[PDB]
């Protein structure tokens, strides 16, 4: 067979820090856009998926050299190489107690509009924060100890720096690794072949190995922003309710449910003030033009990203999709009820009645209900018809306005390696790209970008506290970054580093060509 | 005795290039259309798993004590040597067949096509371009994985030599239970998590294992291997009429190769059984009796070709005086067949002449085409790993395929006896055509997937009796005829065999000298073999097909029926013991004239171990079903009227599309039955709104109908109106997955009545 001088058994728990979507073929009646399952209908990661994953993730490490890569994944084309020495199995996915796979809601807006574009509404399935599945790694060593990129892969995952499945940029995927456990089996003696067979082979410290070793996280822009809703701040639920017909989203994570807006959603307000300042430095007008259209605009292509769609642009044939370089997760409240404390709010039915009992419980004032509603407010709105006054007939509805529930920092994760890639390593070219982000940090501080629902019927806006950047090898030139900031105007930025980007900023405005035409 | 079990613990795939439908590949699966383990794959894989072990206790010397074992068991790989080799090859001590799943389980499946899909499932596959991260082009497939849980059996065979000394013995248990518990994964994408295993011997346990690990340290070199050579007597007596004729049933109980050719790298099969393939089986069972190599050399035994079962005998090759209407004709239309022997041309329409198949039974006065039987026919393509790299590669091979016939195939061979031999076998055994009943393995690749028949013995036959006809003398190659020229080598033409006849019958021949009437038509044969036992390619043999056929005027003298029917029986020209020279003399298929004529599942038990795995399968066919069904109810406005009330009037929609979406909104929360207090419980505060009630008026009675759908637990099945029968296997399975899916499936008819609803709405808004 093939000769292996040792084969190490690589397993632990990877544990989902954000809700993951690994798909199927797609559709399922529930929802647009459905879950894998295995053979018996279980929840899994395919080896498949998770394996790519793992080597897509190597390749950043290793700048994108085939030759190292293609010796621990594998090949097909090298005469010398052919099958791959990491072995990644499918994994069952637990999810937690009580829990259950959660319908995510997605819409388009409009960019002209400013409502839903017709055709945009779907759905995800999506596994819940805090689910578990097993690690299945097992390497075939030909050489002797354990390859070092190998190693730093394991401490990647620890450090929780994979992702996996999709919508990666817009909330999902981030898995992090618990109780990692090695097993080396000698394969190459006698000694070690009868361990495979019946002894269950040698333990290895893994912590002797990740003393060896430093991780080389790659260039990343983490943006933590610190802010509080000035007015009621929700996502929408997915349908109508009983004693309430609108009332906030929220998601499970673990033993509690919690109030959350998606990074779809965070992501989608910002992106469209990036696009309307860039539209508004070029007059470019966004109404003739359809949706997918719509969003195909300079530097957000590389920060937000854009679809793949080939196009045969010269005789050669090019595809236009990219990943987004600019990455959101899921921010929730800091308020948390049991599930069924929130059951018994969802199928409340007398405003007045049943009702009250079911908010004082879940806002954790059970005896105090004018505190309760200093958290969750029920509110009642009328259409007025314009001829009687009064009430138009049919128009008298409500809302529960989460009017005091406090939320944790928003994450953006900007990987800065992924432009730099884009832009063929010029860091030159990062500067218009960090700037238009800047200038959008700009406006979400200076209440310029409402979040959610109801945005100009009385909820929406939101008070930035505190922007801290937080950027890892940054190139030296984008050092400065590495900040707190709590004027929203930047000038905790060095007015050096303000002026530059304003400079190349500047010099893009004057000719705003696509910035990774190489 | 020996059987492997596997049982599958993730989703697996296996054995095929081709790809059916939308999916872009398609797993391998057996005679009753279920999917299986090749025994090839099973032997390969095993092997490999054994080779790792081997090479562990070699401490990693490639080749050694421990590789002598292997190769011992597993037969030598000729084809990866490096140097100069003197002994022969090896074969393997150890046959693995193909694994299969339980037999009570295959027969439920029996006819349910839709069930025989729902086995299996597509996985998508993507491959995303580094630095863009996005799909790249071309790359996207589609592809057929079995469900997990899958437990599959082998029949396993250790033919051991009749001398190996218990402690070797023990050796090949210990290897064998190790290389079975080393292997975790088979199949393609292995290493992607596809395909993982148990495999288990039946009587291999740890203790086989812990007895190597105790004693490997002990053990020698494999002994030397030596060939079964013949032993003859010389003790038979002479032969004496009459001649026995012993019919022999043989059945394919899988896949037979019997090598006719190889074009590039297909080995091309027969259609019939050639008899040197039985003799080894004839050896087996009768040389107990009797010295069968004696009567081989002597002649006193025949074993025929076996050929296709037709009207309970021998079908019987088609005659080339036979020929087909070129446009709508021949045995294989069942119509405008003429016997050129005897019939003209018609006028105008060209014909073809036949080339192959086989004739049923025909007589004087048939007033029919006689039956023609078909042989099937299956392609198997199969690589060689090149062990370092893991995958196929041109230094060995690396693809390759038989055709077999497949299973399930019946044909009829004869064992030929002189009466001295049935004596002598007679004085001894009273019941020996007991005997003659076995389960043998003939062929190509014997040793594995391929090759195994049952043989069964009938009674005895009663010689063949032609008709002495002194006018012409016709000759029907039921067999390839080989005969030597003058020079003793093959070359021999027609007129060496009208010598032949000639001489052997006392008479003289000419060819008939009807213009129109063809007098001959042969064609030329030739055959490349082996022979095991020599070790090298039999001298090439050369003669004229079976089917050939020529007629003579007989010019003087007068024919002998008497020898007529003894060559009949013992057949023309070389090699005749092989079936070759079989003949038939003035068959009236040969004299008639024919353009005139015209051609003539069980549920599985309740208790039963695999009754948990039916269960995925029968969901997985129901959910689909039901998927298919919703489309097409959805299809038309009658229906989504009489499922909902839910109706198109002008422009209009009754009721909005915004009160069907809420109500879908709702419907969204039924997820078991106990749910439907959930949507019962919307549908009665939407009808105490006065407003809200009259949005739906004007419908065709929507609201109670939603009532009913959900509260109504017969309902939805009736509306979906689907036969169930063929897509479930489970005893009790109808009612236990109506329970099940109902609420699925009303979510499901739900959701394509509302779809079809607007989709249909856009027309009319649409004019
Ligand atoms: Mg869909
Ligand atoms: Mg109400
Ligand atoms: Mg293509
Ligand atoms: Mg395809």
């Amino acid at each position: 067979a093939r000769k292996v001088t040792t084969r190490w058994k690589i397993t632990g728990t990877l544990i989902a820090e954000t809700p993951l979507h690994i798909g199927g073929v797609g559709g399922d009646a529930d929802t647009d856009l459905a879950l894998a399952v295995n053979g018996a209908g279980e929840y899994y990661v395919p080896g498949t998926s998770l394996a790519g994953a793992l080597r897509g993730w190597m390749t950043q490490l290793l700048n994108n050299d085939e030759s190292q890569i293609k010796d621990l994944w594998g090949d097909h084309l090298d005469a010398k190489r052919g099958a791959s020495f990491v072995i990644v199995d499918d994994a069952v996915i637990h999810i937690p107690n009580n829990a259950d796979v959660e319908i995510r809601e997605g819409v388009g807006i409009d960019r002209h509009f400013g409502t839903a574009a017709n055709g945009f509404k779907y759905s995800r399935a999506v596994i819940p924060k805090g689910s578990k599945f097993k690690l299945p790694l097992t390497f075939d060593s030909q050489d002797d100890g354990l390859p070092n990129a190998l190693i730093q892969l394991l401490c990647a995952l620890e450090a929780g720096d994979i992702r996996l499945g999709a919508a990666k940029t817009r909330g999902l995927g981030r898995i992090k690794l618990d109780d990692l456990k090695l097993k080396s089996f000698a394969l190459d003696k006698p000694e070690g072949i009868f361990s495979a067979l019946l002894d269950q082979g040698k333990k290895l410290d893994w912590n002797q190995l990740k003393a060896n070793v430093t991780y080389q996280s790659p260039p990343y822009l983490g943006i933590s922003i610190t802010w509080n809703p000035k007015d009621p701040v929700m996502v929408k639920a997915e349908g109508d309710g009983l004693a309430i017909d609108i009332l906030p989203l929220v998601s499970q994570v673990g033993s509690d449910v919690r109030f959350v807006i998606p990074g779809s959603s965070i992501k989608g307000i910002l992106r469209t003030q990036a696009e309307r300042i860039i539209r508004t430095i070029c007059q470019s007008n966004g109404s003739e033009k359809n949706f997918l259209e719509q969003l195909r605009i300079n530097l957000v292509n590389e920060l937000f990203g854009s679809a793949s769609l080939s196009q045969k642009q010269n005789g050669k044939d090019i595809d236009l999709g990219k990943i987004g370089a600019l990455a959101v997760n899921d921010c929730f409240s800091s308020l948390s009820m049991t599930p069924d404390q929130w059951k018994a709010v969802e199928n409340a039915t007398e405003m007045t009645g049943n009702l009250q009992p079911a908010l004082k419980q879940a806002t954790g004032y059970p005896n105090n209900i004018s505190q309760a509603y200093k958290v969750l407010q029920p509110a009642m709105h009328v259409a007025v018809d314009r001829w009687t006054g009064g009430a138009a007939e049919g128009m008298l509805y409500s809302v529960l306005e989460p009017i005091g529930v406090t939320w944790e920092p928003i994450q953006v994760h900007l990987d800065i390696a992924r432009l730099k890639n884009y832009y063929h390593g010029k860091e030159e070219k990062l500067k218009p790209a960090i700037a238009l982000l800047l200038l959008v940090l700009r406006d979400l501080a200076n209440k310029k970008i409402p979040v959610g629902y109801g945005t100009n019927r009385g909820m929406g806006t939101i008070t930035v506290s505190q922007i801290t950047l937080n950027g890892k090898a940054l190139p030296t030139e984008l050092e400065p970054l590495n900040k707190t900031m709590t004027c929203p105007n930047l000038t905790d930025l060095d007015e050096a580093f303000r002026q530059d980007l304003s400079t190349a900023w500047k010099e893009w405005i004057a000719d705003p060509i696509d910035l990774c035409q190489q | 005795g020996i059987e492997i079990t596997i049982t599958m613990q993730s989703d697996w795939h296996v054995g095929t290039g081709m790809g059916r439908g939308e999916l872009d590949s398609v797993v391998q699966r057996d005679g009753d259309n279920l999917p299986y383990i090749p025994g090839k794959t099973l032997t390969g894989i095993l092997r490999d798993s054994c080779e790792q072990v081997a090479l562990g206790l070699d401490n990693g010397q490639t080749r050694g004590l421990w590789h002598g074992w292997i190769n011992f068991i597993f037969g030598d790989q000729p084809a990866l040597a490096q140097g100069a080799i003197e002994p022969e090859p090896r074969p393997a001590l150890i046959a693995i067949g193909s694994a299969h799943l339980d037999p009570k389980l295959k027969a439920a499946f029996q006819g349910k096509k839709q069930l025989q899909e729902a086995i299996a499932f597509m996985k998508p596959g993507v491959a995303i371009d580094a630095i863009t991260g996005t799909a790249k082009k071309d790359f996207l497939r589609f592809e057929e994985v079995v469900r997990l849980g899958a437990k599959l059996t082998a029949e396993v065979e250790l033919n051991l030599p009749d001398n190996l000394s218990e402690t070797n013995k023990k050796v090949i248990a210990g290897i064998l239970a190790s290389g079975a518990k080393l292997t975790e994964r088979l199949g393609g994408k292995r290493r992607r998590g596809n395909g993982r295993c148990e495999l288990k011997f039946s009587g291999y346990s740890d203790q086989q294992i812990q007895w190597l690990k105790d004693n490997y340290q002990s053990v020698d070199q494999p002994p030397k291997y030596q060939q079964n050579k013949l032993q003859s007597a010389g003790d038979n007596p002479e032969q004496q009429p009459p001649w026995h004729i012993i019919p022999l049933t043989i059945k394919t109980l899988s896949p037979v190769v019997l090598p006719a050719r190889t074009v590039g790298n297909v080995v091309e099969c027969l259609d019939y059984i050639p008899g040197r393939y039985l003799l080894g089986y004839i050896h087996k069972t009768l040389g107990e009796y009797f010295d069968v190599s004696q009567a081989i050399a002597a002649g006193d035994l025949i074993i025929t070709n076996a050929t296709i079962k037709i009207d309970g005998k021998a079908g019987r090759a088609t005659p080339f005086c036979l020929f087909g209407e070129k446009l709508d004709g021949g045995l294989g239309k069942g119509k405008g067949v003429y016997n050129r022997f005897q019939e003209s041309e018609p006028d105008g329409i060209q014909l073809k002449g036949e080339r192959g198949g086989y004739v049923g039974q025909f007589e004087q006065e048939q007033r029919n085409l006689p039956n023609t039987g078909k042989i099937n026919s299956e392609l198997f393509t199969h690589n060689t790993i090149q062990d370092d790299v893991q995958r196929p590669t041109s230094d060995v091979g690396g693809v390759y395929s038989y055709e077999a016939i497949i299973a399930g195939q019946t044909f009829v061979a004869e064992l030929r006896l002189p009466d001295s031999l049935v004596k002598q076998i007679t004085s001894k055994n009273k019941n020996w055509q007991a005997q003659l009943k076995a389960t043998i393995r003939i062929g190509q690749s014997k040793k594995d997937q391929y090759g195994k028949i049952e043989v069964t013995s009938g009674n005895s036959a009663d010689l063949p009796k032609p008709t002495g006809n002194n006018k012409t003398l016709s000759i029907w190659f039921l067999s390839d005829i080989l005969l030597r020229g003058d020079r003793l080598n093959f070359n021999a033409t027609p007129d060496d065999l009208k010598k032949y006849l000639e001489n052997a019958l006392d008479i003289k021949l000419k060819e008939r000298s009807d213009n129109d009437l063809i007098c001959i038509a042969l064609r030329s044969q030739r055959t490349e073999s082996w022979q095991v036992r020599w070790g090298l390619p039999r001298p090439s043999l050369v003669g004229w097909q079976a089917g050939s056929c020529l007629i003579y005027d007989i010019e003087s003298g007068t024919v002998n029926a008497e020898k007529l029917q003894e060559l009949m029986i013992t057949g023309i020209g070389d090699r005749c013991t092989e079936g070759y020279g079989q003949i038939g003399f003035n068959d009236p298929l040969l004299s008639a004239s024919l353009g005139k004529l015209t051609a003539k599942s069980n549920p599985l038990p309740t208790n039963h171990p695999t009754q948990d795995y039916a269960r995925l399968i029968e969901k997985a066919a129901w959910r689909e079903a039901i998927q298919n069904k919703a489309l097409a109810l959805a299809s038309s406005r009658a229906k989504r009227e009489e499922i909902l009330g839910i109706k198109i009037m002008g422009k209009d929609s009754q009721p909005t599309m915004t009160q069907l979406g809420g109500f879908r909104s709702v419907l969204k929360r039924l997820h078991s039955r106990n749910n439907r207090d959930i949507v019962t419980g919307y549908l009665t505060a939407l009808e105490q709104v006065s407003n809200r009630k009259e949005k739906w008026s004007n419908t065709s009675q929507g609201l109670t109908k939603i009532r009913n759908l959900v509260t109504q637990e017969n309902l939805i099945w009736n509306h979906l109106d689907i036969d169930f029968s063929p897509l479930t296997i489970t005893q009790n399975g109808v009612n236990q997955l109506k329970s099940e899916l109902w609420a699925e499936a009303v979510r499901t008819l739900v959701d394509a009545i509302i779809r079809g609803h607007k989709r249909d709405l856009e027309k009319a808004q649409e004019n």
